[PDB]
């Protein structure tokens, strides 16, 4: 990747799909599999957690024949996105969840 | 669902996006991305259906050609993911071990991870140098040095 590459291991249990390079740009699924959602907001942003939860929930509300508005599930991840960590210092701040 | 036919509800003018377009040994085209997405546009931007494309699939039409609705608009195995040529010409096969890499079933399979995967491009026209080939495990060729194999064409690989 020009500079800073990036060392992945895999036990081999899991098949490798990507075999050439295609420019692998960042987010790009590397084997498949159900992602966790930890790793959407750290490689593909707020925007796109946000969507996946949205969509995930209201899947299962939809099936049964719920309406739920998507306000209300929003609001809801957006009490589980604080508490951000801190990688850089000079105020007082040093690799630690604030 | 075996079936790797895509049913199309509507007369909608397929709109394929984030596509690698490789010539194959017929009009239509291989696509060796593996993100793909699928539009159709009948009378206005409003989309209708998107469905999944994988790796290595075969468009029965063309990108913006009006379908008729009901037919397949892309085909492709639902089992294995076909590795695309980029060399047209001879195969070449290099470390070609009999008794340990070679499975009779010519088809016959390329080498095992297990057992020991040379890499080599496709010969030009018999055995001139061009591409890296990556044979995981259990990958089969069942294309010989010589076939003189054009550029889209593959053969069963076999997943392990």
């Amino acid at each position: 990747d020009g500079s800073d590459p990036y060392e992945e291991m895999i036990p081999k249990w899991r098949q490798l799909n990507v075999f050439e390079g295609e420019r692998v740009e960042r987010g790009d699924v590397i084997s498949d599999g159900p992602e966790a959602p930890h790793d959407i907001l750290r490689l593909r942003g707020v925007h796109a957690v946000t969507r996946y939860i949205v969509n995930e929930v209201q899947d299962v509300y939809r099936l049964q024949g719920v309406k739920i508005n998507d306000k209300h599930i929003e609001v809801i991840v957006r009490q589980m996105l604080r508490k951000a960590t801190i990688v850089n210092a000079g105020s007082s701040d040093f690799l630690e969840g604030e | 669902a075996a079936e790797s036919s895509i049913q199309v509800k509507n007369k909608g003018s397929i709109k394929l996006s984030n596509v690698k377009s490789v010539v194959n040994s017929s009009g239509k085209l291989v696509i060796t991305s593996r993100n793909t997405e699928l539009k159709l546009i009948d009378e206005f931007g409003r989309t209708k259906e998107s469905y999944k494309v994988p790796y290595g699939a075969v468009l029965a039409k063309g990108d913006g050609e009006q379908v008729a609705g009901g037919e397949t608009v892309a085909n492709w195995d639902p089992h294995t993911m076909p590795v695309i040529t980029e060399v047209s010409g001879f195969v070449r096969f290099t470390d070609m071990i009999d008794g340990q890499t070679i499975t009779r079933q010519s088809s016959l399979v390329v080498l095992d991870s297990a057992e020991r995967r040379p890499a080599l491009k496709i010969v030009d026209a018999q055995g001139n140098d061009v591409a890296q080939y990556f044979l995981p495990g259990k990958a089969i060729v069942q294309l010989e040095d010589g076939v003189q194999i054009s550029s889209g064409d593959t053969l069963a690989r076999i997943p392990q």
